[PDB]
Protein backbone atom coordinates (compact mmCIF):
# COMPACT_ATOMS: atom_id res chain seq x y z
CA UNK A 1 0.00 0.00 0.00
CA UNK A 2 1.05 3.60 -0.59
CA UNK A 3 2.86 4.77 2.54
CA UNK A 4 3.43 8.48 1.88
CA UNK A 5 1.36 11.38 0.60
CA UNK A 6 1.71 15.11 0.01
CA UNK A 7 -0.76 17.95 0.14
CA UNK A 8 -1.49 21.66 0.20
CA UNK A 9 -3.85 23.77 2.26
CA UNK A 10 -6.44 26.24 1.04
CA UNK A 11 -5.76 29.85 0.07
CA UNK A 12 -7.35 32.75 1.90
CA UNK A 13 -9.08 34.99 -0.63
CA UNK A 14 -7.49 38.05 0.91
CA UNK A 15 -9.08 37.35 4.28
CA UNK A 16 -6.72 37.04 7.28
CA UNK A 17 -7.94 33.72 8.72
CA UNK A 18 -9.43 30.42 7.54
CA UNK A 19 -13.08 30.87 6.68
CA UNK A 20 -15.15 28.76 9.05
CA UNK A 21 -16.81 29.11 12.43
CA UNK A 22 -17.18 26.87 15.44
CA UNK A 23 -20.78 26.05 14.55
CA UNK A 24 -19.62 24.57 11.25
CA UNK A 25 -17.18 22.58 13.35
CA UNK A 26 -20.14 21.53 15.49
CA UNK A 27 -22.64 20.51 12.80
CA UNK A 28 -20.71 18.07 10.63
CA UNK A 29 -22.93 15.34 9.24
CA UNK A 30 -20.72 12.43 10.35
CA UNK A 31 -19.58 11.38 13.77
CA UNK A 32 -19.30 14.24 16.23
CA UNK A 33 -16.60 16.76 15.34
CA UNK A 34 -14.59 14.52 13.05
CA UNK A 35 -13.97 15.58 9.44
CA UNK A 36 -12.77 12.22 8.14
CA UNK A 37 -14.99 10.01 5.96
CA UNK A 38 -17.84 12.49 6.20
CA UNK A 39 -18.12 13.93 2.69
CA UNK A 40 -21.26 11.90 1.94
CA UNK A 41 -22.77 11.52 5.42
CA UNK A 42 -25.37 14.19 4.71
CA UNK A 43 -26.99 11.98 2.06
CA UNK A 44 -26.36 8.39 3.13
CA UNK A 45 -30.12 8.04 3.54
CA UNK A 46 -32.10 9.78 0.83
CA UNK A 47 -35.60 10.25 -0.52
CA UNK A 48 -36.47 11.71 -3.88
CA UNK A 49 -34.04 13.46 -6.18
CA UNK A 50 -34.06 17.04 -4.92
CA UNK A 51 -30.59 18.38 -4.06
CA UNK A 52 -29.89 18.76 -0.36
CA UNK A 53 -28.86 22.19 0.89
CA UNK A 54 -29.74 24.57 3.69
CA UNK A 55 -29.43 28.17 4.84
CA UNK A 56 -25.81 28.04 5.99
CA UNK A 57 -24.97 25.27 3.50
CA UNK A 58 -26.71 26.66 0.42
CA UNK A 59 -24.98 24.67 -2.35
CA UNK A 60 -24.34 21.01 -3.02
CA UNK A 61 -20.62 21.75 -2.80
CA UNK A 62 -20.88 24.00 0.25
CA UNK A 63 -20.34 21.32 2.89
CA UNK A 64 -17.24 19.90 1.23
CA UNK A 65 -15.81 23.38 0.70
CA UNK A 66 -16.27 24.18 4.38
CA UNK A 67 -14.59 20.92 5.37
CA UNK A 68 -11.57 21.77 3.22
CA UNK A 69 -11.25 25.19 4.83
CA UNK A 70 -11.69 23.62 8.26
CA UNK A 71 -8.90 21.09 7.74
CA UNK A 72 -6.56 23.86 6.65
CA UNK A 73 -6.23 25.07 10.23
CA UNK A 74 -5.40 21.77 11.93
CA UNK A 75 -3.12 19.87 9.55
CA UNK A 76 0.03 21.26 11.18
CA UNK A 77 1.48 17.82 12.10
CA UNK A 78 2.11 17.10 8.42
CA UNK A 79 3.87 20.47 8.13
CA UNK A 80 5.40 21.28 11.51
CA UNK A 81 5.57 17.74 12.81
CA UNK A 82 3.50 18.63 15.87
CA UNK A 83 -0.14 18.83 16.87
CA UNK A 84 -1.32 22.35 17.65
CA UNK A 85 -4.50 24.10 18.75
CA UNK A 86 -6.55 26.89 17.20
CA UNK A 87 -9.04 28.92 19.22
CA UNK A 88 -8.83 26.38 22.02
CA UNK A 89 -9.67 23.30 19.95
CA UNK A 90 -7.41 20.43 18.94
CA UNK A 91 -7.35 16.68 18.36
CA UNK A 92 -8.27 14.15 21.04
CA UNK A 93 -5.29 11.90 20.36
CA UNK A 94 -2.21 11.61 18.12
CA UNK A 95 -4.32 9.30 15.96
CA UNK A 96 -6.46 12.39 15.25
CA UNK A 97 -9.71 10.55 15.92
CA UNK A 98 -11.71 13.76 16.33
CA UNK A 99 -11.49 17.37 17.45
CA UNK A 100 -12.20 18.50 21.00
CA UNK A 101 -11.62 21.49 23.28
CA UNK A 102 -8.06 21.72 24.54
CA UNK A 103 -7.58 20.04 27.94
CA UNK A 104 -6.12 22.08 30.77
CA UNK A 105 -3.26 19.69 31.50
CA UNK A 106 -0.73 19.81 28.66
CA UNK A 107 -2.04 22.44 26.25
CA UNK A 108 -0.36 22.07 22.86
CA UNK A 109 1.23 25.17 21.34
CA UNK A 110 -1.05 27.59 19.52
CA UNK A 111 -1.07 27.21 15.75
CA UNK A 112 0.41 30.06 13.74
CA UNK A 113 -2.00 31.10 11.01
CA UNK A 114 -0.80 30.62 7.44
CA UNK A 115 -2.15 29.53 4.06
CA UNK A 116 -1.10 27.21 1.25
CA UNK A 117 1.39 25.35 3.43
CA UNK A 118 2.83 22.28 1.68
CA UNK A 119 2.20 18.97 3.41
CA UNK A 120 4.25 15.79 3.74
CA UNK A 121 3.16 12.74 5.71
CA UNK A 122 6.80 11.94 6.51
CA UNK A 123 6.91 14.93 8.86
CA UNK A 124 4.68 13.00 11.30
CA UNK A 125 6.20 9.58 11.98
CA UNK A 126 3.31 8.22 14.05
CA UNK A 127 1.13 8.10 10.92
CA UNK A 128 3.30 5.35 9.44
CA UNK A 129 3.06 3.36 12.66
CA UNK A 130 -0.73 3.72 12.88
CA UNK A 131 -1.36 3.46 9.14
CA UNK A 132 -4.00 0.77 9.61
CA UNK A 133 -6.24 3.20 11.52
CA UNK A 134 -5.18 6.56 10.04
CA UNK A 135 -5.72 5.46 6.43
CA UNK A 136 -8.79 7.67 5.75
CA UNK A 137 -6.66 10.75 6.39
CA UNK A 138 -4.79 9.87 3.20
CA UNK A 139 -7.94 10.01 1.08
CA UNK A 140 -9.38 13.18 2.59
CA UNK A 141 -6.12 15.15 2.50
CA UNK A 142 -5.63 14.25 -1.15
CA UNK A 143 -9.19 15.40 -1.87
CA UNK A 144 -8.55 18.71 -0.14
CA UNK A 145 -5.35 19.24 -2.11
CA UNK A 146 -7.07 18.47 -5.41
CA UNK A 147 -9.55 21.25 -4.67
CA UNK A 148 -7.14 23.76 -3.17
CA UNK A 149 -5.04 23.89 -6.32
CA UNK A 150 -7.85 25.42 -8.38
CA UNK A 151 -9.61 28.77 -8.19
CA UNK A 152 -12.62 27.62 -10.22
CA UNK A 153 -13.24 23.88 -9.89
CA UNK A 154 -11.70 20.68 -8.55
CA UNK A 155 -8.95 19.00 -10.54
CA UNK A 156 -9.06 15.31 -11.37
CA UNK A 157 -7.26 12.83 -13.60
CA UNK A 158 -8.18 10.76 -16.65
CA UNK A 159 -6.31 7.96 -18.38
CA UNK A 160 -6.88 5.02 -20.73
CA UNK A 161 -4.30 2.32 -21.52
CA UNK A 162 -3.66 0.74 -24.90
CA UNK A 163 -4.80 -2.72 -23.82
CA UNK A 164 -8.49 -3.64 -23.76
CA UNK A 165 -10.32 -3.72 -20.47
CA UNK A 166 -8.90 -6.69 -18.53
CA UNK A 167 -11.34 -9.49 -17.83
CA UNK A 168 -11.02 -9.25 -14.05
CA UNK A 169 -12.32 -5.68 -14.02
CA UNK A 170 -15.24 -6.64 -16.26
CA UNK A 171 -16.26 -9.20 -13.65
CA UNK A 172 -16.41 -6.39 -11.10
CA UNK A 173 -18.15 -3.90 -13.38
CA UNK A 174 -21.24 -6.03 -13.91
CA UNK A 175 -21.97 -5.46 -10.22
CA UNK A 176 -22.66 -1.79 -11.04
CA UNK A 177 -25.27 -1.94 -13.78
CA UNK A 178 -28.06 0.60 -13.60
CA UNK A 179 -26.72 2.64 -10.68
CA UNK A 180 -26.56 6.44 -11.00
CA UNK A 181 -23.29 8.32 -11.00
CA UNK A 182 -23.87 9.96 -7.63
CA UNK A 183 -24.33 6.61 -5.91
CA UNK A 184 -21.21 5.35 -7.68
CA UNK A 185 -19.22 8.29 -6.36
CA UNK A 186 -20.43 7.55 -2.85
CA UNK A 187 -19.38 3.92 -3.23
CA UNK A 188 -16.01 4.94 -4.64
CA UNK A 189 -15.45 7.30 -1.72
CA UNK A 190 -16.19 4.59 0.83
CA UNK A 191 -13.93 2.03 -0.84
CA UNK A 192 -10.73 4.05 -0.68
CA UNK A 193 -11.82 5.42 2.69
CA UNK A 194 -11.82 2.70 5.30
CA UNK A 195 -8.80 0.40 4.98
CA UNK A 196 -5.45 0.69 3.19
CA UNK A 197 -5.39 -0.78 -0.30
CA UNK A 198 -2.70 -1.71 -2.76
CA UNK A 199 -2.33 0.45 -5.88
CA UNK A 200 -2.43 -2.77 -7.89
CA UNK A 201 -5.94 -4.01 -7.23
CA UNK A 202 -8.92 -5.11 -9.29
CA UNK A 203 -11.21 -2.67 -7.51
CA UNK A 204 -8.83 0.24 -8.11
CA UNK A 205 -8.52 -0.35 -11.84
CA UNK A 206 -12.28 -0.86 -11.95
CA UNK A 207 -12.96 2.64 -10.64
CA UNK A 208 -10.29 4.05 -12.94
CA UNK A 209 -12.16 2.70 -15.96
CA UNK A 210 -15.43 3.97 -14.50
CA UNK A 211 -13.99 7.47 -14.44
CA UNK A 212 -12.86 7.18 -18.05
CA UNK A 213 -16.14 5.70 -19.26
CA UNK A 214 -18.25 8.41 -17.64
CA UNK A 215 -16.18 11.14 -19.27
CA UNK A 216 -16.51 9.44 -22.64
CA UNK A 217 -20.26 9.43 -22.20
CA UNK A 218 -20.11 13.00 -20.92
CA UNK A 219 -18.88 14.23 -24.30
CA UNK A 220 -21.38 11.93 -25.97
CA UNK A 221 -18.52 10.07 -27.64
CA UNK A 222 -19.68 6.95 -25.81
CA UNK A 223 -23.36 6.12 -26.22
CA UNK A 224 -25.64 3.16 -26.79
CA UNK A 225 -24.42 2.98 -30.40
CA UNK A 226 -20.73 3.01 -29.39
CA UNK A 227 -19.84 1.37 -26.08
CA UNK A 228 -16.49 1.01 -24.36
CA UNK A 229 -16.82 -2.69 -23.57
CA UNK A 230 -20.58 -2.89 -23.73
CA UNK A 231 -20.64 -0.24 -21.00
CA UNK A 232 -21.82 3.36 -21.35
CA UNK A 233 -23.87 5.92 -19.45
CA UNK A 234 -27.52 6.62 -20.21
CA UNK A 235 -28.94 10.13 -19.88
CA UNK A 236 -32.38 11.54 -19.14
CA UNK A 237 -33.90 14.60 -20.76
CA UNK A 238 -32.31 17.71 -19.21
CA UNK A 239 -35.73 19.32 -18.76
CA UNK A 240 -36.36 16.93 -15.85
CA UNK A 241 -33.99 14.72 -13.88
CA UNK A 242 -31.04 16.42 -15.64
CA UNK A 243 -28.57 14.51 -13.45
CA UNK A 244 -29.92 10.94 -13.29
CA UNK A 245 -27.27 9.46 -15.56
CA UNK A 246 -26.86 5.73 -14.92
CA UNK A 247 -24.57 2.99 -16.15
CA UNK A 248 -25.80 0.54 -18.78
CA UNK A 249 -24.39 -2.53 -20.49
CA UNK A 250 -25.16 -3.25 -24.11
CA UNK A 251 -24.44 -5.83 -26.79
CA UNK A 252 -23.75 -3.33 -29.57
CA UNK A 253 -20.53 -2.14 -31.16
CA UNK A 254 -17.43 -1.36 -29.11
CA UNK A 255 -15.00 1.50 -29.60
CA UNK A 256 -11.55 0.34 -30.64
CA UNK A 257 -8.63 0.98 -28.27
CA UNK A 258 -6.55 4.14 -28.73
CA UNK A 259 -3.36 4.19 -30.75
CA UNK A 260 -1.30 5.24 -27.71
CA UNK A 261 -1.87 5.64 -24.00
CA UNK A 262 -3.97 8.69 -23.16
CA UNK A 263 -4.01 10.65 -19.91
CA UNK A 264 -4.72 14.19 -18.78
CA UNK A 265 -6.01 16.31 -15.92
CA UNK A 266 -9.49 17.79 -16.01
CA UNK A 267 -11.24 20.73 -14.41
CA UNK A 268 -14.50 22.66 -14.60
CA UNK A 269 -13.77 26.25 -15.57
CA UNK A 270 -17.20 27.70 -14.75
CA UNK A 271 -18.87 28.24 -11.37
CA UNK A 272 -21.74 25.94 -12.39
CA UNK A 273 -20.15 23.01 -10.59
CA UNK A 274 -20.75 24.41 -7.11
CA UNK A 275 -24.45 23.57 -7.43
CA UNK A 276 -24.28 20.68 -9.92
CA UNK A 277 -24.02 17.23 -8.38
CA UNK A 278 -22.60 15.35 -11.36
CA UNK A 279 -19.47 17.51 -11.46
CA UNK A 280 -18.87 16.84 -7.78
CA UNK A 281 -19.52 13.13 -8.24
CA UNK A 282 -17.20 12.80 -11.22
CA UNK A 283 -14.42 14.78 -9.58
CA UNK A 284 -14.57 12.84 -6.32
CA UNK A 285 -14.64 9.48 -8.07
CA UNK A 286 -11.53 10.24 -10.11
CA UNK A 287 -9.84 11.84 -7.10
CA UNK A 288 -10.51 8.69 -5.09
CA UNK A 289 -8.46 6.64 -7.54
CA UNK A 290 -5.59 9.13 -7.44
CA UNK A 291 -5.72 9.05 -3.64
CA UNK A 292 -4.90 5.36 -3.31
CA UNK A 293 -2.40 5.27 -6.18
CA UNK A 294 -0.89 8.73 -5.76
CA UNK A 295 -0.38 11.23 -8.53
CA UNK A 296 0.85 9.65 -11.78
CA UNK A 297 2.77 12.83 -12.63
CA UNK A 298 3.01 16.53 -11.94
CA UNK A 299 0.36 18.93 -13.21
CA UNK A 300 1.10 21.70 -15.70
CA UNK A 301 1.24 25.08 -13.98
CA UNK A 302 0.45 27.10 -17.10
CA UNK A 303 -3.31 27.43 -16.62
CA UNK A 304 -3.46 27.35 -12.82
CA UNK A 305 -3.91 30.27 -10.40
CA UNK A 306 -1.01 32.16 -8.87
CA UNK A 307 -0.62 30.36 -5.54
CA UNK A 308 -0.54 27.04 -7.40
CA UNK A 309 2.52 27.99 -9.47
CA UNK A 310 5.33 25.58 -8.67
CA UNK A 311 4.08 23.47 -5.77
CA UNK A 312 6.78 21.05 -4.67
CA UNK A 313 5.18 17.64 -5.20
CA UNK A 314 2.13 18.79 -7.15
CA UNK A 315 2.84 21.17 -10.03
CA UNK A 316 5.69 21.74 -12.45
CA UNK A 317 6.70 22.80 -15.93
CA UNK A 318 9.35 20.21 -16.83
CA UNK A 319 9.25 17.30 -19.24
CA UNK A 320 7.13 14.67 -17.51
CA UNK A 321 4.28 17.07 -16.81
CA UNK A 322 0.76 16.05 -17.79
CA UNK A 323 -1.27 18.99 -19.14
CA UNK A 324 -4.60 19.97 -17.62
CA UNK A 325 -7.73 20.67 -19.65
CA UNK A 326 -10.82 22.54 -18.50
CA UNK A 327 -14.28 22.93 -19.96
CA UNK A 328 -17.67 24.56 -19.57
CA UNK A 329 -20.80 22.40 -19.18
CA UNK A 330 -22.92 24.38 -21.64
CA UNK A 331 -20.70 23.94 -24.73
CA UNK A 332 -20.01 20.41 -23.54
CA UNK A 333 -23.72 19.61 -23.67
CA UNK A 334 -23.91 21.08 -27.16
CA UNK A 335 -21.09 18.82 -28.30
CA UNK A 336 -22.77 15.85 -26.64
CA UNK A 337 -26.00 16.66 -28.45
CA UNK A 338 -24.10 17.08 -31.71
CA UNK A 339 -22.58 13.62 -31.31
CA UNK A 340 -26.01 12.12 -30.71
CA UNK A 341 -27.47 13.40 -33.97
CA UNK A 342 -24.31 12.53 -35.90
CA UNK A 343 -24.57 9.00 -34.56
CA UNK A 344 -28.25 9.20 -35.47
CA UNK A 345 -29.73 8.79 -32.00
CA UNK A 346 -31.69 12.03 -32.48
CA UNK A 347 -32.86 14.34 -35.24
CA UNK A 348 -31.63 17.90 -35.66
CA UNK A 349 -34.96 19.30 -34.48
CA UNK A 350 -34.53 17.47 -31.18
CA UNK A 351 -30.92 18.63 -30.93
CA UNK A 352 -31.98 22.27 -31.18
CA UNK A 353 -34.58 21.71 -28.47
CA UNK A 354 -32.09 19.96 -26.18
CA UNK A 355 -29.67 22.88 -26.33
CA UNK A 356 -32.46 25.31 -25.47
CA UNK A 357 -33.57 23.17 -22.54
CA UNK A 358 -30.06 22.79 -21.16
CA UNK A 359 -29.16 26.45 -21.54
CA UNK A 360 -32.30 27.44 -19.66
CA UNK A 361 -31.47 24.88 -16.98
CA UNK A 362 -27.91 26.16 -16.67
CA UNK A 363 -29.21 29.72 -16.41
CA UNK A 364 -31.07 28.85 -13.22
CA UNK A 365 -27.86 27.42 -11.75
CA UNK A 366 -26.06 30.68 -12.42
CA UNK A 367 -29.01 32.72 -11.18
CA UNK A 368 -29.19 30.70 -7.96
CA UNK A 369 -25.48 30.91 -7.22
CA UNK A 370 -25.09 34.61 -7.94
CA UNK A 371 -28.02 35.41 -5.67
CA UNK A 372 -26.58 33.09 -3.05
CA UNK A 373 -23.15 34.71 -3.15
CA UNK A 374 -24.33 38.12 -1.99
CA UNK A 375 -26.30 36.43 0.79
CA UNK A 376 -23.02 34.97 2.11
CA UNK A 377 -20.29 37.57 1.60
CA UNK A 378 -16.84 36.11 2.11
CA UNK A 379 -15.95 38.91 4.52
CA UNK A 380 -18.56 37.57 6.96
CA UNK A 381 -16.09 34.99 8.26
CA UNK A 382 -16.96 31.70 6.59
CA UNK A 383 -16.89 30.68 2.95
CA UNK A 384 -19.86 28.40 2.21
CA UNK A 385 -19.40 29.04 -1.52
CA UNK A 386 -16.34 29.95 -3.55
CA UNK A 387 -16.26 33.51 -4.93
CA UNK A 388 -16.50 34.24 -8.63
CA UNK A 389 -17.33 36.90 -11.21
CA UNK A 390 -20.31 37.07 -13.53
CA UNK A 391 -18.09 36.69 -16.59
CA UNK A 392 -16.94 33.29 -15.33
CA UNK A 393 -20.27 31.79 -16.40
CA UNK A 394 -19.47 32.62 -20.03
CA UNK A 395 -15.95 31.23 -20.37
CA UNK A 396 -15.59 28.48 -22.95
CA UNK A 397 -12.17 27.42 -21.70
CA UNK A 398 -10.50 24.52 -23.48
CA UNK A 399 -13.78 22.70 -24.16
CA UNK A 400 -12.84 22.16 -27.81
CA UNK A 401 -9.66 20.37 -26.78
CA UNK A 402 -11.63 18.33 -24.25
CA UNK A 403 -13.95 16.74 -26.79
CA UNK A 404 -10.94 16.26 -29.05
CA UNK A 405 -9.26 14.23 -26.33
CA UNK A 406 -12.30 12.00 -25.84
CA UNK A 407 -12.48 11.34 -29.58
CA UNK A 408 -8.79 10.46 -29.47
CA UNK A 409 -9.39 8.44 -26.30
CA UNK A 410 -12.27 6.25 -27.51
CA UNK A 411 -11.81 5.34 -31.15
CA UNK B 1 -0.77 -21.66 3.77
CA UNK B 2 -0.53 -19.95 7.15
CA UNK B 3 -1.75 -16.37 6.93
CA UNK B 4 -4.27 -16.93 4.17
CA UNK B 5 -8.02 -16.71 4.71
CA UNK B 6 -10.43 -19.47 3.69
CA UNK B 7 -14.16 -20.04 3.77
CA UNK B 8 -16.01 -22.04 6.41
CA UNK B 9 -18.58 -24.36 4.77
CA UNK B 10 -20.54 -24.77 7.97
CA UNK B 11 -23.37 -26.77 6.39
CA UNK B 12 -21.19 -29.79 5.70
CA UNK B 13 -17.51 -29.48 6.62
CA UNK B 14 -16.17 -32.16 4.27
CA UNK B 15 -16.28 -29.55 1.50
CA UNK B 16 -13.39 -27.80 3.23
CA UNK B 17 -10.92 -30.43 2.05
CA UNK B 18 -12.25 -30.21 -1.51
CA UNK B 19 -12.45 -26.42 -1.68
CA UNK B 20 -8.69 -25.86 -1.36
CA UNK B 21 -6.62 -28.67 -2.85
CA UNK B 22 -2.96 -28.42 -2.00
CA UNK B 23 -3.11 -27.00 1.51
CA UNK B 24 -1.67 -29.35 4.14
CA UNK B 25 -0.73 -31.99 1.59
CA UNK B 26 1.30 -34.93 2.86
CA UNK B 27 4.84 -35.20 1.47
CA UNK B 28 4.11 -38.73 0.28
CA UNK B 29 5.09 -39.70 -3.25
CA UNK B 30 1.90 -40.37 -5.20
CA UNK B 31 0.71 -39.12 -8.57
CA UNK B 32 -1.80 -36.70 -7.08
CA UNK B 33 0.62 -35.74 -4.31
CA UNK B 34 3.35 -34.99 -6.83
CA UNK B 35 0.96 -32.77 -8.77
CA UNK B 36 -0.36 -30.97 -5.70
CA UNK B 37 3.22 -30.26 -4.63
CA UNK B 38 3.37 -27.68 -7.43
CA UNK B 39 0.48 -25.53 -6.19
CA UNK B 40 1.21 -21.88 -5.39
CA UNK B 41 0.22 -20.81 -1.89
CA UNK B 42 -0.77 -17.25 -2.82
CA UNK B 43 -3.77 -18.52 -4.80
CA UNK B 44 -5.62 -20.15 -1.90
CA UNK B 45 -8.67 -18.48 -0.43
CA UNK B 46 -9.44 -14.83 -0.99
CA UNK B 47 -7.23 -12.46 -2.97
CA UNK B 48 -8.04 -8.96 -1.74
CA UNK B 49 -8.21 -7.02 1.48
Amino acid sequence: AQRQFFGLTYNFYGQPAPLFDLNDLQELAGCYARPWTSRFSHLAISTGSLPVWSARYPSVASRNIIVNTLLGAHLNPFAGGQVTSHQGITWRDPVLSSLAPVPAIQPPPVWAVAENVPLDSNNYPTYVLNLSSMWPINQDVHIMTMWALSDQGPIYHLEVPVDPMPAATTAALMAYIGVPIAHLAQTAYRFAGQLPQSPDSTMVSTIRWLSAIWFGSLTGRLNRSRTCNGFYFEFAKPALNPDQAVLKWNDGARAAPPAAAQSSYMRCISPHWQHQIVEVAGALMSQSVTAVTGLPALIDEATLPAWSQGVANLTGNGQGVVPCLDYNPVPMAAARHLQWRQDGLITAAQEAQLNNDYTAYALTIERHLTAMLVANPIAAGRMPIQPFNAADFGQAGQTAAAVALAQAMFV
Amino acid sequence: TSGRMIRAFEGRPELLALAYPGRAVLPTQTKNAQFLSTAIADRIGRLDR
